[PDB]
């Protein structure tokens, strides 16, 4: 999930 | 209702919403490269009529992770209150599901406290 | 996408959604009563493009409990996934917020599995 | 919550 | 208490505890391939003085996925309630959170049903 | 492993805990109101060997609400991960469950940042 | 669960 | 997580 659009930095 | 307006989360999210007198909440979401293809459509529902004793607004809103750029075949809703005041906040506790994976572990849990003003 | 119709809970409540080609969920949901003043708008989005290789397609919905009837100040998200064949399934978890009373204790978590068929 | 409306026999 | 012994999940995972006359909760859980490496410590609570009049008895646990042969950086907590009677269960929530990764999007959130006899 | 010692929650809570070196956590948790009846035992796990390279430390805990002054039938488990440094934080999620009431409706869930120092 | 001891201030 | 040991077949 780090690469998920909700937390993408 | 106070919510109508656009509201930014801790970590450089931002939504912006049209809260309805019927209860209707549309808007779109905006993950933190803020880019075109970081735009998402959001729908939700909120009470229209809150208590006026009470502490905050109930409300929730779902994204499909979806947009005509890319698919993370997943939905996140988020579930939570609006306060207004001076330092209006709305807090909210998020379900983010994954279509592809199966279900018993596909969900994850967080939180987010969005505000008026940017982290 | 198999998701538009009429879809039960094992606890006794139904919703009624229609799926758009666009990603919009928009029905009604019905407690257990069954009657006039059991009746809720839902609106959410799902995946309208699945992949063809995983287990299912993410969706989610929110109910704002205000009706014409009555008002509970409050709202559940159900986030989760359809999973179509012979024994058609929505798994969800959900969010239950009171607007009432002050954020941090304000919210439930559960969750429900709805079928095409009732318990 | 037990007389909420989702939970409602 | 009727908590003491083993337990199934309908995922084909065991654990297997022993409830302390003081609210102590001590065990091994198993996952579902059952050997030597599947075997991990658990630790927890429970009201060792319930209502008479209420549905259950309160209790949760954690397991932290490191044992001897395998570290998966990780823990899991289970909270939920006992029902006894002829078909005794333990309804449970769980959260796994990850260690490894940021913590807004380490946490999976899920269900688990115990019962007395396998799945 | 960072974790031994007091830990203040954002709403006025301490627990103290030992975190032993085969991945035991014992200690006490105290409510805000900071007199003997807050007292009341905790036990959990922690990742004894976290990944070198990673964010955090995995770990998890249980209070059940019994102590000898007072029974409010509910146990709590906290989900989360150490981070250490300069400021060492432990992020959880929590999941509170009530022994009393039927078990769809039962569990409330929340968040706490933990901090060496008070709020 | 405004009164429980969890959240008590 | 599919290969997370909770959820291992």
């Amino acid at each position: 999930a780090w690469s998920h659009p909700q937390f993408e930095k | 209702a106070g919510i109508t307006g656009t509201w930014y989360n801790q970590l450089g999210s931002t939504f912006i919403v049209t809260a309805g007198a019927d209860g209707a909440l549309t808007g779109t979401y905006v993950t933190a490269r803020g880019n075109a293809e970081s735009r998402y459509v959001l729908t939700g529902r909120y009470d229209s009529a809150p208590a006026t004793d009470g502490s905050g607004t109930a409300l929730g809103w779902t994204v499909a992770w979806k947009n005509n750029y890319r698919n993370a075949h997943s939905a996140t809703t988020w579930s939570g209150q609006y306060v207004g005041g001076a330092e209006a906040r709305i807090n909210t506790q998020w379900l983010l599901t994954s279509g592809t994976t199966e279900h018993w572990y596909s969900t994850l849990v967080g939180h987010d406290t969005f505000t008026k003003v940017k982290p």
